[PDB]
C-alpha cells in the first residue's frame, strides 16, 4: 500500500535527497484537502448498500444481461456481481483517503484483466456499471469531492480495459 | 588407529568426469517389429 | 499485412520458410501473397 | 476436448534412495549447511 | 509469490470455456497493439503466461478496423475496397516530381 | 458431476425455456436404457480388479517395448503404478456409463492428462491402446452376462480415446 | 474425407455447399458399402502384399540390400518391410474416407524431409509404393482396381 | 545484382474504381533476379500482359558474382 | 476439423491397428444417417437468407435492442448482426454434414466469448436469437433432422454462455 | 544478440568507468580460448546434419514416441521435431562463438517453454535428445571443446525445464 | 535430485547392461576424491559468513547498487541480496558432495530467472558476485578443490546469464 | 503513515473504515502544519547536526578511532557518516508521515545482519543516534523535541 | 549427539535408521577411544591455556582493558577469564558428543541477546575464542588439531 505521503517520500528517496520545497508542495495540497476527504469517506460508507442499489438499477436492470443467457442471470451470479461491484466502491474509498491510485494495483487491478475473460463475464457491462456508479455518488458526496472520487473510478475503468 | 576420517585425497579432479561417452548406440528396434522382422528373416532366402 | 496471423497452418507455412531460407524470404513471402497484393494493391501504404 | 493447460514443466521423482541423495535431501529441507555428523556419512561412505 | 495474476481461477474457469482468443502459440506471443516499438508480454518478467492446446487448423476471429460488414470472412471480393471514413487513412502515391 | 439429465437442464436453462416435447422424448430415451446401463455397470465391476490385470498382460504381451528397458513401464515401481493408472480409466468409465454423457470424464480425468503424462515421460500412445484393449473387452463381460451392448459401453471408452489422443488427420 | 475436404474448400469462398457439390456426398454415402469391401481385401491379405512387393523392390533396386546401404542386414530391412505396412494403412484409410486428406496429413507433408534425415534414398522407398500398387490391383476387381488404385498413383507423385 | 526491368499491363478484371488506378495498370517496376519468378507468377494471375522484359543490369550468362 | 468419418480414422490410426469390425460398424451408422444430413443441407442453402429474416422478427425486432440505446440500432450495427446470424447458420450446416462439432471448436467459438464482450454485443440477446433460429429451422427442415440440427445449435448456444 | 565481449562492455557501461585490470582480466581469457572457439565451430557446421541424425538415433529413434500415438509418428511432426532439433544445434554454435548464453534467451529460450505446452509435445522427452546431442558433439570436437559446447546445451534444457 | 551414483546407474539401467568398465572408472574417481570433497565441505561450512562478507566487498560495495536508486539501497534488500548470495554457497556445496549439477537444475535454477526479472534485480551484478567468491573459496580450500568448486559456480553463472 | 496504516488494518477485516478511526486521520491532517516545520529545521542544519554529533560519538567509542576496530581513515569514517546521514534522512521522513513505518520498511528491518555480516557492532550506531538525539533537541523547542525525540528512540529499540 | 541427530531425522521421515546411515555410528564407536584420549589432554592443559590466550587477546583489543571498557580490574577479569573457561568446556563437550550439538543446547542460542544486556562487545569473544583456536591446536597432533579446530570454527561463526 502506498500513500500520497509515501508517493512524495519514496519519490524523494530513490533520488536520494531530503525533502525540497517541491516535496512539501505536494504535501500542503494534500493537507489542505485532507479535511475534505475524511468527510467524503464517511458519507459513502453510510450509504454503501444504497450506492450499489441505484447503480445496478441504472446500468443493467431490465436489460438482456439479467434475462437468461446473459451473464448476470442466475442467483449465484447476481449475488456474485453485487459482491463483485462492492469491491470497486470500497477500494476506491480506500484510495480516496490515500490520495493514490496505486492502492488499486496491488489489490484490485493486477489480476483483473484476467479472471474476467477466464469466466466470460462482460468487461463492457462492468465499466458501464462503474461509470454510472460515479454519477450516483456525485449526488451524495457533493460536486467537488466527486471530482476527486471520479479520478479513482476512471482509474478502475482504465486498468480494467 | 581407529581413524576419525578416511581416504587418500589423491592428486586430482573429479571436476570434469561429468560428461559420459558412449555409442548409445542407435536403435535397432527389437520388439514390436518382430512380425516385420520375421518377414525380413523369411525374405533372406529369396 | 496489417492483421495478426490467421491461425496455425498459416503460421507453420512461415516458420519453416525462415528455418530454411532465412529472414529475407520471410519478408518476401508476406509481400507476394495474394492477400497483400489484392487487398492493398501495388501502390498503397499498408494499414492495420 | 481439452481447452486449457496449466503447464507441463518436467517433474522428475527419484526411482532410488541412495546415501548421497538422501543425506543431502534430509539436510536441504532443514535449511542449513551440511553439519558435522552429516559429513561423517560421506567420509565413511566414500572410504567404503 | 511473484506470480501476481492468479493461477487456478484463470484455468478452472477456462476448462468450462471454449478456446480463449489469444495467439496460437500462447499469450506471450501476442504484442500490445500500439503505434510502434513491438513490446511483448515477457513471460519471465511478470508471469502472464498461459498455454492453450490449439488445433491443427484454427481461425482466430478478428475485428475489421473500419466497416463492420467489410470483414473479409463474409465477402472476399470486398477486401480490395477503401475502408472509408470508419477505418484509418489509406495513403497512395500519384504525383511523381 | 454433470448427468445427461443435468446437461439437458442447462441446455434449456440458458435459453430460459420449459420442458417441451423434445425434452420429454430425449429424456425418455435415456430412461429406457437405464436398466441396461446399471446392470452393465454391475458386471463391469464384477471382476474390475481382474479386468485391469487381464488387459495389461494382454497389453505388454502385445507391445513388449514397454517391459524391456525403454519407455516407462520397467520396474514394479512403474508397473504397479501402471496398473493403478490403468485402473482410473476403468473406474471413471463406470461413472459416465451410468451418467449418460461424458462430462464426468471431461473434468475429472481428461483435463490435464496431456500435461501430466508429458511432465513424466509417460507416453500417450499405448495409453490409447490400453483403453482400446479395455473398451473392446469390457464388452466381453457385458456379453457373457447377457446384457445387450453397442451404442453405449464404448460411448465412454472412445471419448477417452478421441479426446485424449492428439489429432493426426 | 469427402465432406471435410469439401467444407474447407467451401470456407475460403465463404459460401454454402453447392448442389453440384452436395451430390458428391450423396453419391459417396450411398456407395459406402462397396469401398469398405475394397478395404478388407487390403487388410485381410496384407502379408501377401508386403512380402511380394518387398521382393519386387529388391529385384528392381538391389542396391538397397547391399552393404553400405540403408536397409542392409536382418534388422534394417525389417523396418523397410514395416514402412510399407504404414503406407498400405494409409491407402486403406483413404478409400474408406474416399479422399486424400487422411493420407495427406499423415504421410505426404513431411516425407521429403523425413527420409532425407534418415539417410535413405527417398525415391527408392517411393518405388516400392509403385510395386505395392501392382499387387493391390492384382487381388482387386475390374472397376475397383481403378478407383482404389488412384490413391496409389497419388503417393508415388507425393514423394516425387 | 541482376536487376530485371519489366513493363506490365494489368487490367481491372472486376471491381471498378473511381480512383487514379493508372499506376496499378501500366507500370514499369524493376525487380531483382531472385524475386521475379514469384513476381511473374503473380502477374499472370491478374491476367497481366507482360510487354517488355529487359535485363537492365547484370551480365547475361555470367557464372559468378550475383 | 474432424469429420465423423475422420474421427473413426483418427481413433483407429493412433492405436496403430487397421480398421476393426467395430470401427467399420461406426461408419455404417454414419452412412445410414448420411441421407438425412445431406437432405438437410440442400433445404437450407436454398433459403438461408429467409431463416435469418424469420429469426430476427421472432425475438429481436421491435425490442429494446433495435431501438435507440440498444445494440441493433445504427445500421452499421444491424447489417453486421444479420451476417452474424448468417455465420451461425452457415457453420451449423457444416457441422451437420461433418457429424461432429469440431468445426465449432476451431472456427466458431474461439473468440466469441471475448469478442462480444470487447464489442459491447449483449450475449443475452444473441443466445436467444440462436434458439429462435432453431425453432424456425426445425419447422423448415423437419422434425427428424431438427433434433439433430439442434445438437449443433445448442453446442454453439452453450459455448456462448 | 550481444556477445561476451559486449557483455563486459555493457557491464562497464552502466558503472560508467573505463577498462580496469579486472575488467580486462575476463577479456584476455576470451582471446586465449578464441582459437579453440573458431576452429571447433566449423566442424559442427560441417556435420550439422550427421549430428541431428545421430542424436535422434541415440534417444528418439525406435522408441515409443516413434510408435503410433506419440508425437514422432506423423511425418508432419516428425519433421517439425527435426527442424526444432535443428535450431538447438545451430544456436549452440552461435552461442559458442559469442561466449554468451544470452544469445539464446533473447532469441530461442524466451517463448519456447510455453509454445511446447501449447502443442503438447513432451518437454521431458526433448531434454534427452539435447542431452544425447551434447554427447555426439563431444565425441566430434574432442574432450575439451565439448565442455564449452556442453555449457550452452545445458543452458537450453535448463531453460526448457 | 539425482547424483553421480544415480546418473551412472540410470545410464546403465535404460541400456539394460551391468556396470561396464568405463563407468567404474568414473566411479573410482568419485570415491577416491572423497577426502578432497569432505575437506572442501567442512571448511566452507567453517566460515560460511566470512566468504559472503568478502564476496560483496570484492565487487558490490560502493557501486551505484548501494547508492539510492540502486537495488540494494534499503536494509531489506541488503539482507535479501546477502541471503540469496548465501544460497549460491549452500547449493554449490550441495552439488559438490553429490558430484552432479542436477541439484541446481531442480532446486535453484527453477524460478531464479522468474524472481530476478520480477523484482528488477540486476542479473549482471550477480554474475560477478558469484564469480567473486569463486576466487575467495579457491584461496580458502586450495587450488585443487577450488578448481572442483569452480565448476558448480560456473554452472550457476551459466544459468544466471 | 497513519493513512496507509489505516487502510491496511481495514483490509485485514475487509470492512469499511471505523468512524472513530476516521478521526485519527482527521487528527493527522490538522496536526500536520507543525510537523513539517520540524522536518525542514532538521534539514536546514543537517550538516551542523552530523559534524557535531559525530564528534561526541568518537570520544565515547574510541575503538573506531584507535586502530583495530571497524571503520577508519577517510575511506571508511566518511562511509560511517554516510550511514548516519541515511538515518537522519529517515527521521525527517518519519516526521512528515507521522509514524515509524517509513523508517520500518526502509531502515531497520534488516539491520541485525547488515552490520553483523559487516564486522561493525550494533550498539555504537545505537550510541550514534543517541548522539544525534542530544543535538536534535537543542535545535528545537520544548514540545517539538518531545515529538521528534519519539522517533529517535525507535531507532535505538530496533537496533539494540 | 551423533546418535540423536541421526535419530530425529530418520524419525521425522517415519522410518527406521537405514543401513547406509548407521555407519556414522558404527565408525564413531571405534573412535570414541580417540576422543576420550583427546578430552583428557585439553582439560588438564586448560588451566595452563587460560592464562596466556586472554593475555594474547588483550593486545589486539585493549580498550576493553581500559576504563570505560567492560574488563577493568582483576574482579572484571573473572567475567572474561571464566567465560573462556566456560567455552572450552563446551568444546570438550563437543569433542565427546561427536558433533557440535551440546553447544547448540547450551552455548550459542542467546549470545547476541546476552552480551547486549551485559554490555560486552561481542566481537571480542569471537576473537577471544579465535585466540583459543590457535594455541589449542598446537597442543595436540595435527589429526586431532584438524578435528578439534572444526568445533572451534563453529564458535567463531557463533558470534560472527
Ligand atoms: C518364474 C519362476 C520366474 C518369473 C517369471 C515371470 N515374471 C513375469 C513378470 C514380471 N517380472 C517382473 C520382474 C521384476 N520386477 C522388478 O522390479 C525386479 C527387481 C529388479 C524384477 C526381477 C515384472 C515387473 C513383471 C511384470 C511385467 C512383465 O510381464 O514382465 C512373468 C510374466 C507374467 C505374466 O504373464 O503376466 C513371468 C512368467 N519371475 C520370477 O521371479 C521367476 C524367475
Ligand atoms: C500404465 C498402463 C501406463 C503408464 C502409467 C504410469 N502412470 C504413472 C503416473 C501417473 N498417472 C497419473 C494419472 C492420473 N491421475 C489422476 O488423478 C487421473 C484422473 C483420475 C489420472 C488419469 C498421475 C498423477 C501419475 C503420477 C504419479 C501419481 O499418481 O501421483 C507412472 C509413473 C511414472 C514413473 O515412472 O514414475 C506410470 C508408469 N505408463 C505406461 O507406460 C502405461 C501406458
Ligand atoms: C543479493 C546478493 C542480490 C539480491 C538479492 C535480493 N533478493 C531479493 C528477493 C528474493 N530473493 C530470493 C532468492 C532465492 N530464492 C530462492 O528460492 C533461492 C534458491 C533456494 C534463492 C537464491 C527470493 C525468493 C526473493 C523474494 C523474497 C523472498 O525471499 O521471500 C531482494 C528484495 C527485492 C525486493 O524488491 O524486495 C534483494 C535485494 N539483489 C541484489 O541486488 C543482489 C545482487
Ligand atoms: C558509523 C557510525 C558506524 C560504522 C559504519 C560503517 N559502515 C560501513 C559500511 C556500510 N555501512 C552501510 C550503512 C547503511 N546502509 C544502508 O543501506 C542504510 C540504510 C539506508 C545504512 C544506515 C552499508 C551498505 C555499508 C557497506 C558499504 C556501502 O555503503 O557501500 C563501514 C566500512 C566497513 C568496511 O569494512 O569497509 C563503516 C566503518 N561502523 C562503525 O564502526 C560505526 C559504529
Ligand atoms: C505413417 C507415417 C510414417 C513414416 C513415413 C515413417 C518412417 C520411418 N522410417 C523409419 C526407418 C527406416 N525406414 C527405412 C525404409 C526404407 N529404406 C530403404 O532402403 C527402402 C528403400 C525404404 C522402404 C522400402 C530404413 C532402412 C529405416 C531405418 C533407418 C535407420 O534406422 O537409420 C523410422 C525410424 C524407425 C521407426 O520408428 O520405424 C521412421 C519413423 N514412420 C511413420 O510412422
Ligand atoms: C485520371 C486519369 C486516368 C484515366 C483517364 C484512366 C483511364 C482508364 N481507362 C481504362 C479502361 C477503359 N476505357 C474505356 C473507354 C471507352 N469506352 C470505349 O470503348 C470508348 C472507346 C471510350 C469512351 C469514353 C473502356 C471500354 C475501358 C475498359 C477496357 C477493358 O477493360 O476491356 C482503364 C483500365 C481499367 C481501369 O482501371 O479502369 C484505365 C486505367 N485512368 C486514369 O488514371
Ligand atoms: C437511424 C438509421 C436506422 C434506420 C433507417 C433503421 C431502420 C429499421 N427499419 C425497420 C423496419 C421497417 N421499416 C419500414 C419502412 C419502410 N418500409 C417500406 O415499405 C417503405 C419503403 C419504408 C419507408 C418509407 C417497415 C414497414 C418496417 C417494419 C417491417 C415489417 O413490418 O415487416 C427496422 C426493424 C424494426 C425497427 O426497429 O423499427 C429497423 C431497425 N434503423 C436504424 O437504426
Ligand atoms: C460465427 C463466427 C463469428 C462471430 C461470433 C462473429 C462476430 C462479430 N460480430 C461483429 C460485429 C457485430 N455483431 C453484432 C451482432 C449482434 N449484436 C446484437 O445486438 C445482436 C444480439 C447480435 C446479432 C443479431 C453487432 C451489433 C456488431 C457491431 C459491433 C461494432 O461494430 O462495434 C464483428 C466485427 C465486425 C466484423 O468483422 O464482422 C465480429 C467479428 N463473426 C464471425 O464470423
Ligand atoms: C526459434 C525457436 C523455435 C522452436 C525451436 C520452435 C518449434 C515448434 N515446434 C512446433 C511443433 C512440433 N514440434 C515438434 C517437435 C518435437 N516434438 C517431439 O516429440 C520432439 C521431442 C521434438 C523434435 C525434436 C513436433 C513433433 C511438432 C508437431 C506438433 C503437432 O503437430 O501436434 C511448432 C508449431 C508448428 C510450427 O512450427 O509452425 C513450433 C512453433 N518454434 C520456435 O519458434
Ligand atoms: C557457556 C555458557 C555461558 C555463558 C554465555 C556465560 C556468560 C556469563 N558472562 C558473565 C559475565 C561477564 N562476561 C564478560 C565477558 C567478557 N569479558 C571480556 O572482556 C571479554 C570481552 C569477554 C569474554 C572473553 C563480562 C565483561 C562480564 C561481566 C559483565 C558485567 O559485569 O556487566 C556471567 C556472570 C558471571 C559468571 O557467572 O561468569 C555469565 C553467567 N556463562 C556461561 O556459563
Amino acid at each position: 500500500m502506498q500513500d500520497a505521503i509515501t508517493s512524495v517520500i519514496n519519490s524523494s528517496d530513490v533520488q536520494g535527497k531530503y525533502l525540497d520545497a517541491s516535496a512539501i508542495q505536494k504535501l500542503k495540497a494534500y493537507f489542505a484537502t485532507g479535511e475534505l476527504r475524511v468527510r467524503a469517506a464517511t458519507t459513502i460508507s453510510a450509504n454503501a448498500a444504497n450506492i450499489v442499489k441505484e447503480a445496478v438499477a441504472k446500468s443493467l436492470l431490465y436489460s438482456d444481461i439479467t434475462r437468461p443467457g446473459g451473464n448476470m442471470y442466475t442467483t449465484r451470479r447476481y449475488a456474485a456481481c453485487i459482491r463483485d461491484l462492492d469491491y470497486y466502491l470500497r477500494y476506491a474509498t480506500y484510495a480516496m483517503l490515500a490520495g493514490d491510485p496505486s492502492i488499486l494495483d496491488e489489490r484490485v487491478l493486477n489480476g483483473l484483466k484476467e479472471t474476467y475473460n477466464s469466466l466470460g463475464v462482460p468487461i463492457g457491462a462492468t465499466v458501464q456499471a462503474i461509470q454510472a456508479m460515479k454519477e450516483v455518488t456525485a449526488g451524495l458526496v457533493g460536486a467537488d469531492a466527486g471530482k476527486e472520487m471520479g479520478i479513482y473510478f476512471d482509474y478502475i475503468c482504465s486498468g480494467l480495459s | 588407529n581407529g581413524g576419525m576420517s578416511k581416504t587418500p585425497e589423491g592428486m586430482t579432479f573429479a571436476t570434469d568426469y561429468l560428461l559420459p561417452k558412449s555409442t548409445a548406440n542407435r536403435r535397432r528396434p527389437g520388439p514390436n517389429m518382430n512380425m516385420f522382422r520375421d518377414m525380413a528373416r523369411q525374405m533372406s532366402s529369396k | 499485412l496489417g492483421r495478426p496471423t490467421y491461425g496455425r497452418q498459416e503460421m507453420n507455412s512461415y516458420f519453416d520458410l525462415c528455418s530454411k531460407k532465412g529472414f529475407y524470404a520471410l519478408v518476401d513471402a508476406i509481400i507476394d501473397s495474394v492477400e497483400y497484393n489484392e487487398a492493398f494493391g501495388e501502390d498503397t501504404i499498408p494499414y492495420e | 476436448s481439452v481447452k486449457a493447460s496449466g503447464g507441463s514443466s518436467v517433474a522428475r521423482p527419484q526411482l532410488y534412495k541412495t546415501v548421497p541423495v538422501s543425506t543431502i535431501s534430509q539436510a536441504e529441507q532443514q535449511d542449513r549447511y551440511l553439519g558435522k555428523t552429516e559429513l561423517s556419512d560421506l567420509a565413511t561412505y566414500f572410504s567404503s | 509469490p511473484f506470480r501476481k495474476v492468479p493461477q487456478f481461477v484463470t484455468l478452472f474457469g477456462d476448462y468450462k470455456q471454449p478456446l480463449r482468443d489469444q495467439h496460437v502459440y500462447g499469450i506471450g506471443n501476442d504484442p500490445l497493439e500500439i503505434q510502434f516499438g513491438a513490446i511483448f508480454p515477457k513471460e519471465t518478467r511478470s508471469p502472464k503466461n498461459r498455454p492453450a492446446p490449439f488445433g491443427k487448423d484454427t481461425r482466430r476471429i478478428l475485428i475489421h478496423n473500419g466497416a463492420g460488414i467489410d470483414n473479409q470472412l463474409s465477402n472476399p471480393g470486398a477486401r480490395g475496397n477503401a475502408p472509408g471514413s470508419l477505418g484509418p487513412k489509406v495513403f497512395k502515391l500519384d504525383q511523381l516530381p | 458431476m454433470r448427468d445427461a439429465v443435468t446437461s439437458l437442464i442447462k441446455n434449456y436453462d440458458i435459453t430460459g425455456r420449459y420442458l417441451d416435447r423434445d425434452a420429454i422424448d430425449s429424456l425418455k430415451s435415456y430412461f429406457v436404457t437405464g436398466t441396461a446401463r446399471v446392470q452393465a455397470a454391475a458386471t463391469i465391476t464384477a471382476n474390475a480388479a481382474e479386468l485391469v490385470k487381464q488387459a495389461a498382460s494382454q497389453l505388454f504381451g502385445d507391445l513388449p517395448e514397454l517391459i524391456r528397458p525403454g519407455g516407462n513401464a520397467y520396474t514394479t515401481r512403474r508397473y504397479a503404478a501402471c496398473l493403478r493408472d490403468m485402473d482410473y480409466y476403468l473406474r471413471y468409465a463406470t461413472y459416465a456409463l451410468v451418467a449418460g454423457d461424458t462430462d464426468v470424464l471431461d473434468e475429472r480425468v481428461l483435463q490435464g492428462l496431456r500435461e501430466t503424462y508429458n511432465s513424466l515421460g509417460v507416453p500417450i500412445g499405448p495409453t490409447v491402446v490400453g483403453i482400446g484393449i479395455l473398451k473392446d473387452l469390457a464388452t466381453e463381460k457385458v456379453q457373457a452376462a447377457g446384457i445387450e451392448v453397442g451404442a453405449y459401453l464404448e460411448q465412454p471408452f472412445d471419448h477417452l480415446i478421441s479426446e485424449l489422443s492428439e489429432t493426426d488427420v | 474425407s469427402i465432406v471435410t475436404k469439401s467444407i474447407v474448400n467451401a470456407d475460403a469462398e465463404a459460401r454454402y455447399l453447392s448442389p453440384g457439390e452436395l451430390d458428391r456426398i450423396k453419391s459417396f454415402v450411398t456407395s459406402g458399402e462397396r469401398r469398405v469391401r475394397i478395404a478388407e481385401t487390403m487388410t485381410g491379405a496384407r502379408e501377401r502384399i508386403i512380402k511380394e512387393a518387398g521382393n519386387q523392390l529388391f529385384q528392381k533396386r538391389p542396391d538397397v540390400v547391399s552393404p553400405g546401404g540403408n536397409a542392409y542386414g536382418e534388422e534394417m530391412t525389417a523396418t523397410c518391410l514395416r514402412d510399407l505396412d504404414y503406407y498400405l494403412r494409409l491407402i486403406t484409410y483413404g478409400i474408406v474416407a474416399g479422399d486424400v486428406t487422411p493420407i495427406e496429413e499423415i504421410g505426404v507433408v513431411g516425407v521429403r524431409e523425413m527420409y532425407k534425415s534418415l539417410g535413405t534414398p527417398i525415391e527408392a522407398v517411393a518405388e516400392g509404393v509403385r510395386a505395392m500398387k501392382s499387387v493391390a490391383t492384382s487381388l482387386l476387381s475390374g472397376e475397383d482396381a481403378a478407383e482404389a488404385g488412384a490413391y496409389f498413383d497419388y503417393l508415388i507423385g507425393a514423394m516425387s | 545484382m541482376r536487376s530485371f526491368k519489366v513493363t506490365a499491363c494489368v487490367p481491372s478484371q472486376t471491381r471498378i474504381r473511381t480512383q487514379r488506378e493508372l499506376q496499378n495498370t501500366y507500370f514499369t517496376k524493376l525487380v531483382p533476379y531472385d524475386n521475379w519468378f514469384r513476381e511473374q507468377q503473380r502477374i499472370m494471375k491478374m491476367g497481366g500482359k507482360i510487354v517488355k522484359v529487359e535485363l537492365a543490369t547484370g551480365k547475361p550468362g555470367t557464372n559468378t558474382g550475383l
